């Protein structure tokens, strides 16, 4: 959850990077790729919205 | 079973030739030999 081919030009805040590594955590489980972890359709365009 | 391209659309991708080359069924090449 978390991209190693950034180049060193790019700095960032230790609180920035892990909330997006959990965004796309989210995003994932909301496409339903992992495996189980359903979400309820509200609770899906709440995140989505 | 997932939601992705090739799973949409299930197809070896090996049945398909490189773009651009000569083996495209288009490539100016192609049209050539059509018209020869």
């Amino acid at each position: 959850l978390l991209d190693t081919q950034v180049s060193a030009k790019v700095i960032t805040s230790r609180l920035s990077l892990v909330t997006q590594s959990v965004q796309q955590y989210i995003n994932r489980i909301a496409l339903n790729l992992e495996p189980g972890l359903s979400i309820n359709q509200q609770e899906a365009t709440d995140w989505e919205e | 079973k997932l939601p992705e391209y090739n799973q949409l659309f299930p197809e070896p991708w090996d049945n398909f030739c490189r773009p651009g080359a000569i083996e495209a069924l288009d490539s100016p090449a192609s049209y050539l030999l059509d018209l020869y």
